[PDB]
C-alpha cells in the first residue's frame, strides 16, 4: 500500500495492536450506527428550570 | 451445498417403507438458458441411486429383516443408504 | 544504615554543571509554590476589589507583603527560564532517547504555560484583561461550537467576577498537579538514569553514588543562580512585565499594543504568521502534539546518534525563535516585517528533533 | 419455545457489540430518560395540578381582568 | 537499583567483567588546584574551537537577517518621515 | 469424497458455532500458582471488536 | 493481556458487604472535591460578602448551585458516617494488625477532622464564627505563648477577612493531601491484602481475582449508599445543619448555646469534661497520639487474636461515645449531666483495643 520497504520486520513482532485481533475485526461500516446514535443522544443539553 | 445422500426410512413393526432425501428449494425468479441443472439431492454423483431405489424395490416390499440398520432417536424407522444396490 | 544510603542511586561522572538545570526548576518551583500559597491567603478574585487588594493591601498592610509579590513574579519568569535552558540542553545530548521523560516533561511544560497565564489573568489589569480576550476571540474561531464554548469558558459574554473566580481556583489547582508530574519526571528519570555529557553504558563500578556529591553540586549551582534571581526581585523587579498591568482593567478601552509575557511570545507569533484564525489554531495543536513522541507506537524505531550539524541547526533554532518573538511583537506599527516574521516561522517549523532512519528505504 | 426464542434473541442481539451498544441506548433513552424520568414528572404534574403555579398565574390574570372592568 | 532499566540493559549487554584495576584516593589525599589551571586552559581552548565550528552557520543566517532587518528599519522609517502610512 | 466438498466458510461457521462466547471445560495439573483461574479464560473468548 | 487485567491483585473469598465501606468513602470524598471546586469557583473569602455570596449568588442565581450546596453539606456528613463505620469494621475484625494501613488511616482521619472544621468556617454565620472563638480560646491556654500564638493565627484580636481567607486557602489544600494519603491507604492495603471475615494464610489456590467481582460489589453498595445519602440531599437538607448558622454574624452577640457539627462532639466532649484548660488540651493530644500505633518502636511486638469480650466491650465504646456526645451538649441547661458526661468520658478513655502480652509477665 506504501509502495516502500520503509519497516523494520523483528521476529515475531507482528500482529501487535491495542482493541481487537488482527484479521478478526468488522467492516469499519458496522459502528456507524453505534456512533451516530450515541452522538445524537449524548449531545443534549438539561435544565432543571429553576425561576 | 453438501447434504446427506438420499436415504429410505423403513418402519419395522408396520414394516413399511419409502425414500426420503434433503430437498433444496429457493424462492422463484428468472431462470438461466445456459444452465441445466446438477444432481441436487444426490450431490456430486452420477444419479445411480434412483436406479439402486428402482433395483431394491423389490427387495424392501418383498419383507426385509434390516434389524442391522442404525435406527433413527427413539421411533421403529431405520435408515437404508441407497450407496450401493440393496441385495442382502 | 548510611553506607544502604549512599548507594540506594549511582549516576555517570559526566554530569557537567549543566545537569543541576532540573534542580534548579525545583527550586523555583517551590518558590512559586510558597509565594502562591502567600498571596492566596489575601486575595479576593473579583472585578471590583482584585487589583485593588494587590497593591493597597498585600504591598501595604504586610511588612513584606511587596517582596512576596516580587517573588512570585519574577520567580515566574526565572522558572521560565530555566526550563528553556533545560530543554534545550536536552536536545543538545540527544535526551529524547529518555522516552518516558521526555513525554513527561512536554506534559509540565504545558501545564506550567496553562498556570502562567492563568496567575497572569489573576492582576484585573489592563494586560491582564485585554490578554484574555484577545485569547477568546482565538478561542470563538471552532467552527460550529464556538461561540457556544466561549460563553461557557467565560460565564457570559464578558469577563467578569465569575470569570476571575474560577480563573483563581485553576491556577491554584494546576500548580500541584504540576508537582505531582514532576514527581513522575523523576520516577522514570531514576529508572532509565542520566545520560551526561556522552553516552555510555556503564556497570557499577564506573558508576558513583549519586549522594551527597551531587546534592551538594546542586547547592553550590542553586545557590549561583539565586544570586542572579534575587539580583532581579530587588533592583528589577518590574523588568520582566509591561507597565499597562499597573493601569486598572478598562473594559471600555483597549492598549495601544497588546503583548503577552516573553515566556509565551513565540506561541503568539505562530498566531500572527498565520492570517487564517481556524488554520493558526490547528497548526498551534499541530505543534504541541509534535513536540511529543506518541507515534510511532507499534512500529519499530530506535534512535541513533547526534552530530555536529545537528547541534548547529539546534542553535539556529534558538536564533529564530528569539528573532519571531521580537518580530511579532515589532509588526503591530511597522509592516515591512511580515516578510522576516513568516521567514522565521517557517524556518521555526522545519526544524529536525528525531532524525528519521526511514528517510532512506526503497520501492517495492 | 423458550430455548429456540433464547438462541434467536442471543444470536440476533447480544452476540455482537455493534448491536449491543445501541440496543443500551434505546433502552436509556425510551426506558429510563423518556419513560421513567419524564413518566415521574408528567405524574407529579398532574397530581400537584390545582395548586399548579400556571394555575395561579391564569386565575391571576382572570381577577385582574375582573377587577380592572369595575 | 536492581529493578532498573538501565541495569538490565548493562546485565544484557556487558559480558561478566573480569581484568579491570581501579586505584582510588581519598579527597583528603588529593590537592583541590593540583590539576586547576592546566584544565581551566584546555577546557578554555576546546570550548572555543568547538564554538566556532557550531556558531558559524548561526551567525551567517544571523548577519542575513540582520541585512533584512535594517533593510526594512529604515524603509519604515523613510515610510513615517514622509506621512506615507 | 466428502472431504473435498467442505467449504472454508462451512469451516469458519462451524468454528464460530463452538468457541466463540462459549463455556470451556479446563483441567489443570502442575503448578496451578501461575496457570489462569476459569472466570478469566471465561472473559477471554470474546473481544469487544469482535 | 486482559488475562494479566485479571490477576494483577487477587484477595479472600470472605469480603462480607462490609468491606466496601471503603469504596463508599472514596465516592464521598469525590463527590466532595467535586462539588467543593465548583463552590470554590463562586466564592468569595470576606466578612462583608461571605455569607451573602453563599445564600444570594451561588444558591439563587445559578441553575442548581443550591443542589450543589447540599451535596457538599451532605456529604461531608456522609463521609463522617461512613468513616465512623469504617473504623468500627477495623476495630471489630482486628485489623490493627494492618499497622501501616491503620497509622495512614488514623493521619487521614484526623486530616478530615481539620477539613470539616476549615469548611465550616467559612459560612460566615453565626454557629461558624464563635466556633472558632471557642477553638482558638481553647489555643490560649498553652504555657508562655497562648496570646502571640493566637494573635499569629487569627491575624489581629478578633476574625476577620484575613482569617477567612486563610481558611479558604487551607481547606482547599488539605482535601489533596487527603488524596495522596488516599493512594498510600490503597497502596499499603495492595501490598499486605485484606483480613476478610476471618483471616487466613492462602496460596493463590484460595485467592480469587479482584476484578470485576469486588468492583461489581462495589457498583451495587455505593448505589444503595447513594439512594440513601440522595434521600438526604433532597428531603432532608439541613437534618446535620444548625439554623443558627442562616444568621449572618454578629461578632457582638453570642448565640444561646454553641453546639460543632455531630461528627466533631466526642471531641467537644472531652474539652467540656476537663474543668482545666490545660489539662485538657493533653488529654485531646494524648488522645489523638494514642490512637495511633508508634509505640513501642524496636521492642518486639506481636498482635494476638480478638475474642467475644473485646468484641462487646466495643459495643460498649460506641455506646459511650454517643452518650457522651448528647450529654455534652445538653449539659447547658442541665447542669446535674455532668456526672453522666464525666463516667461516659471515663468509660472512653480506659477502652482496650491492643491487648498487650506486657499484662503478663514475672520479676526479679
Ligand atoms: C534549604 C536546604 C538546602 C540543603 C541543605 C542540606 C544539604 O546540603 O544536605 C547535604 C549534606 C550532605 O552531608 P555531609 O555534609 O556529607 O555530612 C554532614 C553530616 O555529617 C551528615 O550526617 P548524617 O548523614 O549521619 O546525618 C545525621 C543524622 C541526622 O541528624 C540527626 O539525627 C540530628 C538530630 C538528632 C535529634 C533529633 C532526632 O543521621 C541520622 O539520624 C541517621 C543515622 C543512622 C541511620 C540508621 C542506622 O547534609 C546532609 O545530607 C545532612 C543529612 C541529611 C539526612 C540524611 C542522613
Ligand atoms: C578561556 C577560559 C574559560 C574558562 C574555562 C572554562 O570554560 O571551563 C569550563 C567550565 C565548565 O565546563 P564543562 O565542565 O564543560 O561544563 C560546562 C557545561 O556544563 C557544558 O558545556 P558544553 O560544552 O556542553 O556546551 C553547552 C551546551 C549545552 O547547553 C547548555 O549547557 C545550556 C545553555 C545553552 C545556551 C543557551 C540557551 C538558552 C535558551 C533559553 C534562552 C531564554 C532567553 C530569555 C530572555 C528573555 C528576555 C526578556 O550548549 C552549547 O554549547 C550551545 C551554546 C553555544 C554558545 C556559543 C555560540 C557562539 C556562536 C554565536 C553565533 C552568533 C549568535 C548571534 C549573535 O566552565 C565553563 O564552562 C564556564 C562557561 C564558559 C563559557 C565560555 C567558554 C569559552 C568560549
Ligand atoms: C426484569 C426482570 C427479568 C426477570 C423476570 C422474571 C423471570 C422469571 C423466570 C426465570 C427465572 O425465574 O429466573 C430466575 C432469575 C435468575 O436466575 P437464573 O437461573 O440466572 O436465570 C436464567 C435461567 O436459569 C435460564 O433462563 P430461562 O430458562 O428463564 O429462559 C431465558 C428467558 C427467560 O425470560 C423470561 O422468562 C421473561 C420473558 C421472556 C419473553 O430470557 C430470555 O430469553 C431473554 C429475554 C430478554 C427480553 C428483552 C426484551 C427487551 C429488548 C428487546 O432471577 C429472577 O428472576 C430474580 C430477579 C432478577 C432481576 C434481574
Ligand atoms: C487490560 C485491558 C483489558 C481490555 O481489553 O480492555 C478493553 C476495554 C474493555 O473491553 P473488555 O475488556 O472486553 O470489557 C468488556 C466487558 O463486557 C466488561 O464487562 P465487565 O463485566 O467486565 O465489567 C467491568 C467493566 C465495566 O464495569 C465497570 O467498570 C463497573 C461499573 C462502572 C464503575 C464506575 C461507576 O470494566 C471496564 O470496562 C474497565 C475499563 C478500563 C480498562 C479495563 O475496551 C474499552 O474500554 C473500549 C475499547 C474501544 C474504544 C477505545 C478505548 C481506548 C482508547
Ligand atoms: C464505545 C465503546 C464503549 C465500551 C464498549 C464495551 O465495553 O462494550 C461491552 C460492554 C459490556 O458488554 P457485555 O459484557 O454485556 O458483553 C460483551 C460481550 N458480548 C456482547 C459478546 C456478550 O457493553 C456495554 O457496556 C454497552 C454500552 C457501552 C457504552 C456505549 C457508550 C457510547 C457513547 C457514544 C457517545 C459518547
Ligand atoms: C498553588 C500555587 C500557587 C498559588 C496558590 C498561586 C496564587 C496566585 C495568586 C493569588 C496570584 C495573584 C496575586 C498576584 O498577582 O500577585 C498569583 C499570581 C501569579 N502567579 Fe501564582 N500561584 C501559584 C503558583 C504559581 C506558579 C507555579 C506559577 C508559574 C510560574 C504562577 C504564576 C503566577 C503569575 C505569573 C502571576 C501573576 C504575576 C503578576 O502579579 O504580575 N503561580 N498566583
Ligand atoms: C518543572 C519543569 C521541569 C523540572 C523541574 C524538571 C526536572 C528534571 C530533573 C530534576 C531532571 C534530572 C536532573 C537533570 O538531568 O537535569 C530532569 C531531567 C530531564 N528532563 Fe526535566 N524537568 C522539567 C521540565 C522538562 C521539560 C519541559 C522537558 C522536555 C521534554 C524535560 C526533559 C528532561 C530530560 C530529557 C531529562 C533527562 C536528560 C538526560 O539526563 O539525558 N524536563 N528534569
Ligand atoms: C478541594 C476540595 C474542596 C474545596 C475546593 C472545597 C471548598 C469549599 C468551599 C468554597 C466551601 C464554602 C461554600 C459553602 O459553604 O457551601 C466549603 C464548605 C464546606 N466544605 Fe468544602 N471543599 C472541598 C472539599 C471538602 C471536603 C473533602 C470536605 C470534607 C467533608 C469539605 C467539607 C466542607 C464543609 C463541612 C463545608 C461547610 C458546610 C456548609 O456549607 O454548611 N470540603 N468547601
Ligand atoms: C478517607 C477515608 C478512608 C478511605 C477512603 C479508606 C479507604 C479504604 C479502602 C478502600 C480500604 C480497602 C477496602 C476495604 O477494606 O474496605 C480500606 C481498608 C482499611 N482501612 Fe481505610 N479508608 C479510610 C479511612 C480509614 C481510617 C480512618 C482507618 C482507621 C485507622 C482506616 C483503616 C483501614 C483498615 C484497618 C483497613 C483494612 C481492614 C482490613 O482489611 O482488615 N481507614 N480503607
Amino acid at each position: 500500500i506504501v509502495n516502500r520497504s520503509t519497516f523494520f520486520v523483528v521476529k515475531g513482532h507482528k500482529n501487535k495492536g491495542l482493541i481487537g485481533i488482527a484479521g478478526a475485526r468488522h467492516n469499519p461500516l458496522v459502528w456507524l450506527p453505534t456512533l451516530a446514535l450515541g452522538g445524537v443522544w449524548a449531545w443534549r443539553w438539561a435544565s432543571a428550570g429553576t425561576i | 451445498m453438501n447434504h446427506e445422500r438420499p436415504w429410505v426410512f423403513l418402519n419395522k413393526v408396520t414394516g413399511k417403507w419409502g425414500a426420503c432425501g434433503w430437498q433444496p428449494f429457493w424462492k422463484a425468479t428468472s431462470q438461466s438458458l445456459n444452465y441445466i441443472p446438477d444432481n441436487f439431492i444426490a450431490l456430486r454423483t452420477n444419479g445411480s441411486w434412483v436406479r439402486n431405489l428402482w433395483q431394491s424395490s423389490k427387495v424392501l416390499d418383498r419383507g426385509l429383516n434390516a434389524s442391522g440398520y442404525p435406527t433413527v432417536g427413539t421411533t421403529d424407522w431405520v435408515r437404508i443408504p441407497l450407496d450401493a444396490p440393496l441385495e442382502a | 544504615n548510611k553506607i544502604s544510603l549512599y548507594r540506594s542511586y549511582s549516576t555517570t561522572i559526566l554530569l557537567s554543571p549543566a545537569y543541576s538545570l532540573g534542580f534548579c526548576a525545583s527550586i523555583f518551583i517551590v518558590i512559586q509554590i510558597i509565594s502562591g500559597y502567600i498571596l492566596a491567603s489575601n486575595y479576593i478574585a473579583s472585578t471590583n476589589e482584585s487589583f485593588n487588594i494587590i497593591h493597597n493591601v498585600i504591598m501595604r498592610e504586610l511588612d513584606t507583603g511587596w517582596l512576596i509579590r516580587f517573588n512570585h513574579i519574577n520567580g515566574c519568569a526565572f522558572l521560565f527560564i530555566v526550563i528553556y535552558m533545560h530543554i534545550y540542553r536536552s536536545l543538545y545530548h540527544n535526551s529524547i532517547t529518555k522516552t518516558s521523560v521526555w513525554i513527561v516533561g512536554i506534559i509540565m511544560y504545558i501545564l506550567i504555560c496553562g498556570i502562567a497565564f492563568t496567575g497572569y489573568s489573576l492582576v484585573y489589569g489592563q494586560m491582564s484583561l485585554w490578554a484574555i480576550v484577545v485569547i477568546c476571540s482565538l478561542v470563538t474561531a471552532i467552527p460550529f461550537i464556538g461561540n457556544k464554548l466561549l460563553i461557557l469558558i467565560w460565564g457570559g459574554n464578558i469577563v467578569s467576577s465569575v470569570t476571575l473566580q474560577r480563573i483563581f481556583c485553576i491556577h491554584y489547582l494546576l500548580p500541584l498537579l504540576l508537582i505531582l508530574f514532576i514527581i513522575i519526571h523523576l520516577y522514570n528519570l531514576h529508572n532509565v538514569n542520566s545520560t551526561g555529557d556522552n553516552y555510555f553504558i556503564n556497570n557499577r563500578y564506573d558508576r558513583i553514588n549519586f549522594y551527597p556529591l551531587l546534592l551538594i553540586r546542586d547547592v553550590f549551582i542553586g545557590s549561583n543562580i539565586l544570586i542572579i534571581y534575587n539580583i532581579f526581585v530587588y533592583y528589577y523587579s518590574d523588568l520582566f512585565g509591561h507597565p499597562d498591568n499597573y493601569v486598572p482593567a478598562n473594559p471600555l478601552v483597549t492598549p495601544s499594543e497588546i503583548m503577552p509575557e516573553f515566556y509565551l511570545l513565540p506561541f503568539y507569533a505562530l498566531i500572527r504568521a498565520i492570517p487564517h484564525k481556524v488554520l493558526g489554531i490547528i497548526i498551534m495543536v499541530l505543534f504541541l502534539l509534535s513536540l511529543t513522541n506518541l507515534y510511532p507506537i507499534y512500529f519499530i524505531r530506535f534512535y541513533n546518534n547526534i552530530n555536529i550539524l545537528q547541534r548547529s541547526l539546534l542553535l539556529l533554532l534558538l536564533l529564530d525563535l528569539v528573532i519571531a518573538s521580537k518580530l511579532c511583537l515589532l509588526i503591530n506599527h511597522y509592516e515591512s516585517f511580515y516578510l522576516l516574521l513568516i521567514l522565521s516561522i517557517l524556518c521555526v517549523l522545519s526544524h529536525h528533533i528525531y532524525n528519521t532512519s526511514f528517510n532512506f528505504s526503497n520501492s517495492i | 419455545m423458550l430455548a429456540n426464542f433464547s438462541r434467536f434473541f442471543y444470536k440476533t442481539f447480544l452476540q455482537s457489540n455493534a448491536t449491543l451498544i445501541p440496543l443500551t441506548l434505546v433502552f436509556t433513552y425510551x426506558x429510563x430518560x423518556x419513560x421513567x424520568x419524564x413518566x415521574x414528572x408528567x405524574x407529579x404534574x398532574x397530581x400537584x395540578x390545582x395548586x399548579x403555579x400556571x394555575x395561579x398565574x391564569x386565575x391571576x390574570x382572570x381577577x385582574x381582568x375582573x377587577x380592572x372592568x369595575x | 537499583e536492581g529493578h532498573s532499566a538501565y541495569v538490565a540493559l548493562e546485565q544484557r549487554v556487558n559480558t561478566r567483567q573480569k581484568g579491570i584495576i581501579q586505584r582510588h584516593l581519598s579527597p583528603y589525599d588529593v590537592d583541590i588546584r593540583g590539576n586547576g589551571f592546566r584544565q581551566i586552559y584546555r577546557l578554555g581552548m576546546q570550548k572555543i574551537r568547538y564554538f566556532g565550528l557550531i556558531g558559524t552557520p548561526c551567525l551567517l543566517v544571523a548577519g542575513a537577517y540582520r541585512g533584512i532587518w535594517v533593510f526594512c528599519e529604515r524603509l519604515e522609517d523613510e515610510r513615517y518621515w514622509s506621512n506615507a502610512l | 469424497e466428502q472431504l473435498d466438498a467442505i467449504s472454508r466458510e462451512d469451516l469458519i461457521r462451524v468454528a464460530h458455532e463452538y468457541f466463540y462466547d462459549k463455556d470451556p471445560v479446563v483441567a489443570v495439573i502442575g503448578d496451578t500458582d501461575n496457570v489462569p483461574e476459569y472466570d478469566a479464560l471465561r472473559a477471554v473468548t470474546y473481544s469487544v471488536d469482535l
